[PDB]
């Protein structure tokens, strides 16, 4: 399994044309603040292809 | 680093449309010390940059 290729799974809004987003900010999917710590409802915005 | 380039009154216009950064420029000599003089001139385009970078703030440097 090659996991070097990634895709963004979460984002507050859709991209405008030709926009490039390389940010790694932790996405808070719930009501609990993440404070930069990944976990339940606190996800790394990127995920690897299998 | 996706890009790098190396080469009175000055007027510039900055817009960001579809990830393209348009910079229009113009220059002219002046003699005034209060504010920008009254008059009219046109600012031709000088740079189009394919940044594709989000913009919500800027800051000058002097
Ligand atoms: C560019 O980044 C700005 C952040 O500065 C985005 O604007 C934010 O959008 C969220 C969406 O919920 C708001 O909660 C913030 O208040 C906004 N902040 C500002 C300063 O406007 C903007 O959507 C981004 N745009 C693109 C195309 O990436």
């Amino acid at each position: 399994g090659n996991y070097n290729y990634l895709y963004r799974l979460f984002r507050k809004s859709n991209l405008k044309p030709f926009e490039r987003d390389i940010s790694t900010e932790i996405y808070q999917a719930g009501s609990t603040p993440c404070n930069g710590v990944e976990g339940f409802n606190c996800y790394f915005p990127l995920q690897s292809y299998g | 680093c996706t890009f790098e380039y190396v080469s009175n009154l000055r007027e510039f216009v900055f817009k960001n449309i579809d990830g393209y950064f348009k910079i229009y420029s113009k220059h002219t000599p002046i003699n005034l010390v209060r504010d920008l003089p009254q008059g009219f001139s046109a600012l031709e385009p000088l740079v189009d940059l394919p940044i594709g970078i989000n913009i919500t703030r800027f800051q000058t440097l002097l």
